[PDB]
RNA sequence: CGUUGCCCUCGGCCGAUCGAAAGGGAGUCGGGUUCAGAUCCCCGAAUCCGGAGUGGCGGAGAUGGGCGCCGCGAGGCGUCC
RNA sequence: GGGGGCGAGCCCCGAGGGGCUCUCGCUUCUGGCGCCAAGCGCCCGGCCGCGCGCCGGCCGGGCGCGACCCGCUCCGGGGACA
């Protein structure tokens, strides 16, 4: 992402009330990769990104 | 057999992350327009806020029975319509230059409609009885006159709907009504109606003065402190007791 | 008991009417002011225009500039009697839309030429 | 069968609009022709896009397999998928 | 607020069960799929067969649960100070 050091993570999701898969701009945690899975909410398992 | 074998469940989780959630009513969590979002907002700071009592004494309607003989009542004495008007200038015409014609004849009694025709009336005590609606839009025009009825003695009552006030007469809304008069086969309903409504009106007066009425909280906020409460009772309450 | 579905609340699609005047405004319609004649002002009998004639089977009008094509085409068949092949306008450093029209094979352009008065 | 009126049914967007003859952007090229124009005129070969209703025509969908009869046999009919 | 109950803590209990408190509203091994309802329940229009037709079949629809109920600020955080 120009201007920026942090390297950023397209995360996708499912919609929960459309059939629409929405997306996400998250900064990438280090250790982050693709096909990876990025568990969030309050009963997320405490491993990171 | 009248039972397919293919025939299945195929029953939807709805979890979390799980089967895609169903069309549940939104009705709550809508966004509403500026119009009605402020129409809403408006009746809970009435509850909110801490109404004074010339406003507060109109939440004291009338009761349903009560209103339902009233409007019995004023049925009698709904005033002429158009067409009527016509039809009773129309006779008079006619029978001027035909078979004697007297003039005045003799006029009946009739409701009296809006609030300075009502309030010269109860200044001149002309009224035995007089209806006010609660739902007046600048309560300013009807606030004073509860006060009035009571100071000049007429028995007053506060109806719910203005409209259905106004529909005694034939226009959208009315403000008030009154009965100068009534003729004598109802002259017995009126005296009945009128001393019921005195007692539940104008005869506690002081404590319709008195008796403040907003205040209320938000039931979410008044639930929060009632679990406090229940917190603090059981704090101290089942230890000693 | 009728639900919302969705936390929007967008406008709804009330019935509108079509116009019905009362009377009507201008009093009768504005007749056409580029017929069958105003768009055709006069054809060149420039030596350029007739070579144009006698050896690609055309004619070589000056036409009004708001003309189409279409509308020359339309012209030239109504005042001609004559069927025309293809227009093909331009704009003269002067002002004039000018047209060069194609007429079909069934037809010799010299000889319209002729009935015209060119030559 | 169209066309429209009404009723129901469904529909997220995202900002009206303007902004590039060098950005993006379907489809045209050879020969001839003029005092001055040519991928533009003429000749010849193409091509895209839109329409094509009544559908203009072919071809694809699709013309199997079973069983029952009758026929020397090629086959014909009846009836089942 | 109740339902639901796999269950856990407590209380009651007749060991069948009931109540209060928690718990969930139920998805973590994989670079998949996932909407426009199945299922059940109750109604009607037409057609056909039994003929007593909300009996049985054929064709076509509607509503309810499924997907608890009620409520007054959309949800949060501030807040009589900014
Ligand atoms: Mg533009």
């Amino acid at each position: 992402d120009p201007g920026r050091g942090a390297p950023l993570a397209k995360v996708v999701f499912r919609d929960p009330y459309r059939f629409k898969k929405r997306t996400e701009l998250f900064i990438a945690a280090e250790g982050i990769h693709t096909g990876q899975f990025v568990y969030c909410g309050k009963k997320a398992q405490l491993n990171i990104g | 057999k009248v039972v397919n074998p293919l025939f299945e469940k195929r029953p939807k989780n709805f979890g979390i992350g799980q089967d895609i959630q169903p069309k549940r009513d939104l009705t709550r969590f809508v966004k509403w327009p500026r119009y009605i979002r402020l129409q809403r907002q408006r009746a809970i700071l009435y509850k909110r806020l801490k109404v004074p009592p010339a406003i507060n004494q109109f939440t004291q309607v009338l009761d349903r029975q009560t209103a339902t003989q009233l409007l019995k009542l004023a049925h009698k004495y709904r005033p002429e319509t158009k067409q009527e008007k016509k039809q009773r200038l129309l006779a008079r015409a006619e029978k001027k230059a035909a078979g004697k014609g007297d003039v005045p004849t003799k006029r009946p009694p009739v409701l009296r409609a809006g609030v300075n025709t009502v309030t010269t009336l109860v200044e001149n005590k002309k009224a035995q009885l007089v209806v006010i609606a609660h739902d007046v839009d600048p309560i300013e025009l009807v606030v004073f006159l509860p006060a009035l009825c009571r100071k000049m003695g007429v028995p007053y009552c506060i109806l719910k709907g203005k409209a259905r006030l106004g529909r005694l007469v034939h226009r959208k809304t009315c403000t008030t009504v009154a009965f100068t008069q009534v003729n004598s086969e109802d002259k017995g309903a009126l005296a009945k109606l009128v001393e019921a409504i005195r007692t539940n009106y104008n005869d506690r007066y002081d404590e319709i003065r008195r008796h403040w009425g907003g205040n209320v909280l938000g039931p979410k906020s008044v639930a929060r402190i009632a679990k406090l409460e229940k917190a603090k009772a059981k704090e101290l309450a089942t230890k000693l007791g | 008991k009728k639900i919302r579905t969705s936390p929007t609340f967008r406008r709804p699609k009330t019935l509108r009417l079509r116009r019905q005047p009362k009377y009507p405004r201008k009093s009768a319609p504005r007749r056409n002011k580029l017929d069958h004649y105003a768009i055709i002002k006069f054809p060149l009998t420039t030596e350029s225009a007739m070579k144009k004639i006698e050896d690609n089977n055309t004619l070589v009008f000056i036409v009004d500039v708001k003309a189409n094509k279409h509308q020359i085409k339309q012209a030239v068949k109504k005042l001609y009697d004559i069927d025309v092949a293809k227009v093909n306008t331009l704009i003269r450093p002067d002002g004039e839309k000018k047209a060069y029209v194609r007429l079909a094979p069934d037809y010799d352009a010299l000889d319209v030429a002729n009935k015209i008065g060119i030559i």
